[PDB]
């Protein structure tokens, strides 16, 4: 929302998550399911 | 009957606020008469898009249902 209270925190997943890695997928606080 | 039970259901940025107040009545032929504020008691952090509600009885007691509207109140 663009009157969101908080904090993001985001970090490199390189040498963690990358192999390739397919399991990662793409399509306020809605999950579209 | 025997028990008055309103409640407030609204959806707000992914929150389903949940408001009620439980009262008791003797009247059987309609709603009662009278005013009494509802006081929040669940918000529920979903996230979960609502468009249609159904009601669940069981078989072996009428209910309304009204919408809400962006108003304005003097308290």
């Amino acid at each position: 929302p663009d009157d969101f209270t908080g904090c993001v925190i985001a970090w490199n997943s390189n040498n963690l998550d990358s192999k390739g890695n397919y399991n990662y997928l793409y399509r306020p606080f809605e999950r579209d399911i | 009957f025997k028990n008055l039970r309103e409640f407030v259901f609204k959806n707000i940025d992914g929150y389903f606020k949940i408001y009620s107040k439980h009262t008791p009545i003797n009247l059987v032929r309609d709603l009662p008469q009278g005013f009494s504020a509802l006081e929040p008691l669940v918000d529920l952090p979903i996230g979960i898009n609502i468009t249609r509600f159904q009601t669940l009885l069981a078989l072996h007691a009428a209910y309304y249902v009204g919408y809400l509207q962006p108003r304005t109140f003097l308290l």
